[PDB]
């Protein structure tokens, strides 16, 4: 069959079947580059099948059509050609696709979680024929307030890789590690973009009304002092270069993420003003052994996560009085995802029992994946040996000479001196360190870990977990 | 299985360091050598310890000053209160990362008895049965007048905005949302009153100024002040029921008479354009003026250093 | 229960 | 939003016109229950006040419900001499009004106390306790309303009374060791109120504390609904009969003097308690009252309906009172997913250009 791809070829026409709702103009953007690159040279099926092979998940990224409807009926063209280079130079191709349901409505209740827990979901897709979507979620229950959501998403100028999203949000988030809950209400504007190299860009504008209510009776004075309302209008950029072979259980390749957020400064307005950035670099490296050629299954990985939260003045001046950060914005570290072997939010400053955040943090990981004996390396479940370190510090004005005690704000030189001292604190003393052994499951909806952790170095007030610990999620250190 | 391995778990952590320092905001606000009472006030008011603008918070702030407790006040909000409502007192930190449990409003007087700086029975003495009837005037007749005149009067919109919602956030959209919730909650409480309320539209409570009768609330307050002035005139001393020192009853009344004179003694409501006497004017005109000088005397006892309190 | 009326 | 502010007036505490004796007035109250002229405490007090200060032919009693009056509140007085609507007991007495200073202050003090604290105690006995509601008072409420209403008004009344007694901290199971602590809290809460009321000489026979007849009528209204009503949980009746014989004697003597023979001698409109409601029991009127009551329960629209409706009724009462209230402010859905053709055909094809 491979000899059919080595022959010269020249495609004549292509047809798409079943795309009644989607406008043909949107369909053009994927097929014109296919249409332009035609009859370029011999052995073009080596080029042709891959370029249409690009198209199939190109249309799948539109999410309009069902994943099963991709019946390919490529064959030799019936009409003859005048002195063709090869009997199968001319081909006829027709593609069969079935669009997904235009409207999806869902609702239900679940008495197992709450006495009156009920949810309502509605999805409208491919409105106006151009892959615009609209999802509305509503949730109620008992001992809780109503939660709404309404996201409108659309590709820009017919490009499936450039997607603009508008979201209206109202939700309440429980934060047991700080003995309070946060009520969110606002709107987000996102412009997600996928580069040709696979890198993902995302520029989002957010304007959310945060409100700290429902303090537990054990709430610390720090949590009480930060309770109340706060409006954060921020502009955030998210970058992601993921080259991991299996992103859900990495055996090779590397991941790089950057999340830079600017709030309140300049044209943005609100009750907070800072510049927050995070960098997350990860990687893995397979290792082979003489006892078995090919894929051995053992690999050594790593990780490194950094973050700095810099207070900024309001207005358009870089030099000016800056308010100290609030518990809403400060970083949180520790837990089965961030730093394995500790309580959720178990690192950093603690006021009594509440885990108050920090402004500068740095976490790292070293782990090795191994397969169990009498089980092939292709199995999605493996043994893991890991060692995690982390530091979370808070900005202080101890280095300042004098400031008006009425004012809470810090001058520009004071903040810079405070950040320099905070970063210096990371590099002294052994970081809060934990190690353990566990089993990892790579079932592609979520990673499951069964870890036996054992804290080694710890700051007083931090909470380690010496027993078995289970962590489920898509992000791990 | 846990028992044999307990000899291994007790070994870890191998190194324990000193605790991480608290954030800058926590260090500035929550660090103090004196117990702090969290009330509705401004940053300039809190510096000198001047009376709060919330009658519920001013009642307890007055008693603690009569209890001779040394304390400082700080502006706050109901969200931080252990009971969901101000005021409350946080004793000073014993260690930089630990603090004793907050004292709710009901337990403030017990706290003051443990920290003399002495018999404080007069501040929480059980009122005589007749005194219970008059206390209903302060808690219901005067409270409803305060709520209607402050939250539901467009004349005091600038004052209400400045006091309660402006310090909450700088966002106009958030300010408008907070202002609506304040007026909804205030109108709900007045609607429960017998005189200015009692109307029922559906299962949900009445939560608008349309269900409130302004005259019934206003007339009840005017009748209440005349009654309270008559009760005060009965005592041979300067305080209610002839006591030689101000008590819980005096502090309860002062929390309303002071604020009515402070914030609603203007001559705009008393103008013919409104046709009604302002709350601060009725306080000074009640009886022969007993409630006016009682407010002056109460300030001279709890705030002897203060001046310029007329308006 | 959890209803689903997709069309 | 103008729904949370004092109403504007065309160019706030506008006093009501002074009443003069002689004009016929109509008092809209609940129907009789428990052998009393009315079932609501304030309505019963208002009936007693009229029966003592006005002649038998100078006023009329009309059995009604809150939906049938523009004030949305009972009792309400319609002073036909100027067509003004006055709602609430205190407002009616003030409207009809023509060591005295110590006596005047005492009357004001207990008037506020009875409304503030005696009312939640009464609500707890008759409304919060589900045993007494389902057997003693809900039948009484339904017996005085036209047919479709007992499914809308009495449920609304209970919600108000439950909110009224909410500050006591007790709930339905306390109407019944967990039983012992519930019982002692019942006796504690009642004693906290009845101790204050026992200070006054309600019978006005001499001694004690003397108060104006306006508040003695109000005292009977709250006390009568606490003693006489025979309920499956007579705990509140038991406390008053045993611990406070003076209050029991005052109620019995007052009822026998002011309401002899079930109180049927009162000048009810159209010669009877039920015949009085016939003026507003017409099919069209009752249907509108029921429909407006239903609309308020819509989860989103209903809340704004009642706020708009209440404002409309508020203007009507104020306009009658001589004031001048300011006036208040009041396809494409088929073209999408229908009508317009699908944006493309099922077949699209392209070929290599020439
Ligand atoms: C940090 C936030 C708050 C905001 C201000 C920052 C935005 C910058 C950093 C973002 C916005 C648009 C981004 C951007 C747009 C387009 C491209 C073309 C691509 O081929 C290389 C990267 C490049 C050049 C990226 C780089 C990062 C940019 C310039
Ligand atoms: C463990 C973490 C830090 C992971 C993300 C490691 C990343 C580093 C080591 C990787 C990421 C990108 C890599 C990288 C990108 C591009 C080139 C250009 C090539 O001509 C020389 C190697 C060089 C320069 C390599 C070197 C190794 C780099 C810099
Ligand atoms: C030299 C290039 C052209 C080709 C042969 C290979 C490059 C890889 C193998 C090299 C290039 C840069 C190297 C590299 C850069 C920096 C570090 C950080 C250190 O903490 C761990 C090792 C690590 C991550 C090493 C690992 C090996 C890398 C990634
Ligand atoms: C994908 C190929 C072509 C090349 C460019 C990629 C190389 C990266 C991803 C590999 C090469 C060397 C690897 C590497 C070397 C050594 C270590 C030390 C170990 O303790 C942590 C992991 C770490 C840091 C890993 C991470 C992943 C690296 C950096
Ligand atoms: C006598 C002197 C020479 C001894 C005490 C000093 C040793 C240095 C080299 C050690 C002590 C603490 C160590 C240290 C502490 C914490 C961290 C954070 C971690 O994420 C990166 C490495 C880093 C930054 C390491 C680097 C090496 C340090 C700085
Ligand atoms: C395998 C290497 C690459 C790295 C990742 C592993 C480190 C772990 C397993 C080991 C190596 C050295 C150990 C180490 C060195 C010295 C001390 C000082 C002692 O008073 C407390 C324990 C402590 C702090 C331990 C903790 C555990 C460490 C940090
Ligand atoms: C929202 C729901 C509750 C609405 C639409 C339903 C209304 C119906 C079921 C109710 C409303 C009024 C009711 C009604 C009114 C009066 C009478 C007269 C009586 O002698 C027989 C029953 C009868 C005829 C009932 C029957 C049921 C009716 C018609
Ligand atoms: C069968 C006839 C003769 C008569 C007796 C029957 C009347 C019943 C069935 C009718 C009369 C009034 C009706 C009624 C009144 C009001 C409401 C409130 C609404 O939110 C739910 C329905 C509900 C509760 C309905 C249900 C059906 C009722 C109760
Ligand atoms: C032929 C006669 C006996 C019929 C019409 C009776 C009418 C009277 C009893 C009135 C009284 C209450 C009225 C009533 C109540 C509530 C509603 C709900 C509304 O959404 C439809 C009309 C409906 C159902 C009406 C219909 C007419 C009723 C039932
Ligand atoms: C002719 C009828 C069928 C037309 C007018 C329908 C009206 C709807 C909008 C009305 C009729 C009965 C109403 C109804 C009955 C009972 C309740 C229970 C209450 O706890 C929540 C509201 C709820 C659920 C309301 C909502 C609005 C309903 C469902
Ligand atoms: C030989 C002496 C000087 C050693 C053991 C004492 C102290 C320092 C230098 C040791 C103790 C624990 C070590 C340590 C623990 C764990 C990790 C996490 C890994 O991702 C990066 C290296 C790092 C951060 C190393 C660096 C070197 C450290 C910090
Ligand atoms: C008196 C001056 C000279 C002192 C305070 C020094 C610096 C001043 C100018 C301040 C003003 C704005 C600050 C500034 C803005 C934003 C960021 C992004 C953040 O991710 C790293 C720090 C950084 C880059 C800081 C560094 C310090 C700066 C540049």
């Amino acid at each position: 069959l491979d000899e059919h791809i080595l022959t010269p070829a020249s495609i004549s026409t292509l047809e798409v079947h079943g795309a009644t709702n989607t406008r043909r103009s949107l369909l053009d953007q994927i097929f014109k580059p296919v249409l332009e690159d035609t009859a370029a040279a011999g052995t073009t099926l080596g080029q042709v099948l891959d370029r249409v092979g690009a198209a199939t998940k190109k249309l799948a990224r539109f999410d309009i059509f069902k994943e099963e409807g991709f019946g390919v009926f490529l064959s030799e063209a019936a009409p003859p050609q005048s002195a063709p280079p090869t009997d199968r130079t001319d081909l006829d191709i027709s593609i069969r696709v079935k669009e997904k349901s235009r409207l999806v409505f869902s609702a239900g209740t679940d008495f197992g979680n709450a006495e009156g827990s009920a949810y309502t979901n509605a999805v409208v897709r491919n409105i106006f024929g151009g892959a615009e979507t609209l999802t509305v979620n509503a949730s109620t229950g008992t001992r809780t307030r109503s939660a709404y959501n309404a996201t409108f998403s659309t590709p820009i100028n017919g490009n499936p890789d450039l997607r603009l999203s508008v979201e209206a949000l109202r939700s309440a988030t429980q934060k047991p590690w700080a003995s309070h809950e946060e009520h969110l209400t606002g709107a987000n504007l996102r412009l997600a973009w996928l580069t040709e190299k696979g890198d993902t860009h995302a520029l989002a504008y957010s304007s959310v009304w945060r409100q700290l209510t429902g303090l537990a009776p054990t709430a610390s004075p720090t949590v009480r002092a930060d309770a109340g309302d706060s409006l954060k209008s921020s502009l955030t950029h998210t970058f992601t270069r993921d080259r991991r072979d299996n992103p859900m259980l990495p055996q090779s390749g590397y991941l790089f993420r950057s999340v830079s957020e600017l709030a309140g400064w300049g044209p943005l307005n609100g009750d907070v003003s800072f510049a927050k950035t995070e960098v997350e670099a990860s990687g893995a490296l397979p290792v082979a052994i003489p006892g078995l050629a090919g894929k051995s299954g053992v690999s050594v990985g790593g990780g490194l996560r950094l973050g700095v939260l810099y207070p900024l003045p309001l207005g358009y001046s870089l030099t000016g009085a800056a308010q100290p950060s609030r518990i809403n914005d400060r970083f949180q570290l520790g837990g089965p995802n961030d730093v394995r072997g500790f309580k959720i939010g178990g690192l950093g400053p603690h006021d009594g029992v509440d885990a108050v955040g920090g402004d500068v943090f740095a976490a790292g990981s070293v782990n090795a994946l191994l397969p169990l004996p009498r089980t092939g390396p292709d199995s999605p479940l493996r043994l893991q040996l890991y060692a995690n370190a982390g530091r979370l510090v808070a900005l202080n004005s101890k280095g300042t000479d004098k400031e008006g005690k009425e004012g809470l704000a810090m001058d520009s030189a004071a903040v810079f001196k405070g950040v320099k001292s905070a970063v210096g604190k990371l590099t002294n003393g052994i970081p809060s360190l934990a190690a353990g052994v566990g089993l990892v499951y790579a079932h592609p909806v979520a990673r499951f870990e069964l870890n036996f952790s054992l804290p080694l170095v710890l700051r007083r007030g931090e909470e380690g977990r010496k027993g078995l610990q289970v962590g489920v999620g898509i992000s791990f250190l | 299985i846990p028992r044999p391995l307990q000899r291994l778990f007790d070994y870890f952590p191998l190194r324990i360091y000193e605790p991480n320092e608290l954030p800058e905001r926590s260090q500035q606000l929550t660090s103090g050598d004196l117990p702090t009472l969290y009330v509705f006030s401004t940053d300039s008011d809190a510096r000198l310890g001047l009376p709060s603008f919330n009658p519920g918070c001013l009642k307890w702030q007055t008693l603690l000053r009569l209890a001779n407790l040394d304390f400082r006040i700080l502006p706050s909000t109901n969200h931080s209160s252990p009971t969901g409502s101000l005021p409350f007192l946080l004793p000073p930190r014993t260690s930089p990362t630990a603090s004793p449990a907050p004292i709710p409003a009901s337990g403030l007087l017990s706290f003051a008895r443990k920290n003399p700086w002495l018999d404080l029975g007069h501040l929480d003495a059980d009122l005589p049965p007749r005194a219970q009837a008059y206390l209903a005037l302060i808690t219901h007749s005067l409270r409803n007048a305060w709520l209607c005149a402050l939250y539901l009067d467009p004349t005091h919109d600038a004052l209400l905005r400045r006091l309660y919602v402006d310090p909450a956030s700088s966002s106009r959209a958030v300010r408008a949302a907070l202002l609506h919730q304040l007026r909804r909650a205030a109108a709900e409480q007045v609607a429960t009153a017998s005189s200015g309320g009692g109307k029922i539209v559906s299962l949900a409570p009445v939560d608008s100024a349309d269900g409130i009768d302004e005259e019934a609330v206003y007339r009840s307050a005017r009748d209440a002040l005349d009654a309270l002035a008559s009760l005060l005139r009965e005592s041979e001393t300067a305080w209610f029921f002839g006591t030689e020192r101000p008590g819980s009853f005096d502090a309860a009344l002062f929390s309303y008479t002071h604020l009515m004179v402070e914030y609603m003694s203007e001559e705009e409501d008393t103008e013919s354009a409104k046709g009604r006497v302002s709350l601060g004017r009725m306080v000074k005109e009640a009886g022969n003026g007993e409630l006016a000088e009682h407010r002056e005397r109460m300030l001279g006892v709890a705030w002897p250093e203060w001046d310029g309190y007329r308006r | 229960w959890n209803w689903s009326k997709s069309f | 939003s103008s729904a949370w502010s004092h109403p504007q007036f065309e160019k706030s505490a506008w006093s009501h016109p002074q009443f003069e004796k002689g004009g016929a007035v109509q008092l809209h109250v609940w129907g009789p229950a428990f052998g009393l002229p009315s079932i609501d405490a304030e309505c019963l007090a208002a009936i007693a006040y009229l029966a003592q200060t006005l002649g038998s032919a100078d006023y009329q009693l009309i059995q009604s419900s809150p939906s049938a009056v523009p004030t949305q509140h009972l009792p309400t007085l319609y002073d036909s001499r100027t067509s003004t609507w006055i709602g609430g007991f205190t407002s009616i007495t003030a409207h009809l009004h023509t060591t005295a200073a110590s006596a005047t202050a005492d009357g004001t003090a207990y008037t506020a106390f009875l409304s503030a604290h005696a009312a939640p105690l009464l609500a707890l006995s008759l409304y919060v306790s589900s045993a007494n509601y389902g057997a003693a008072t809900r039948p009484a409420y339904s017996a005085v309303l036209p047919l479709p209403l007992p499914w809308t008004e009495p449920p609304a009344v209970r919600a108000a009374m439950a909110r009224r007694a909410a500050h006591l901290g007790l709930s339905s199971l306390d109407a019944d060791t967990p039983e012992q602590k519930s019982r002692i809290r019942l006796e504690e809460a009642a004693r906290e109120v009845l101790d204050v009321l026992a200070e006054v000489d309600w019978a006005a026979g001499g001694g004690g504390r003397q108060v104006a007849a306006e508040v003695r009528c109000l005292a009977f209204g709250y006390l009568a609904l606490m003693l006489l009503p025979d309920v499956p949980r007579p705990w509140l009746r038991e406390i008053m009969e045993g611990r406070y014989p003076a209050l029991c004697t005052f109620v019995r003597d007052f009822r026998a003097r002011v309401f002899p023979q079930g109180g049927k001698l009162l000048p009810w409109a159209d010669g009877g308690a039920q015949a009085s409601a016939s003026a507003s029991a017409s099919a069209s009127a009752v249907a509108l009252r029921f429909v407006r009551a239903v609309m308020a329960e819509v989860p989103l629209v209903g809340e704004w309906w009642s706020r708009w409706w209440t404002a409309r009724k508020k203007r009507e009462v104020l306009a009658s009172k001589g004031a001048k209230p300011a006036p208040s402010n009041d396809g494409a859905g088929v073209f999408f997913y229908r009508g317009l053709p699908p944006f493309g055909e099922a077949v699209q094809v392209w070929r290599k250009p020439v």
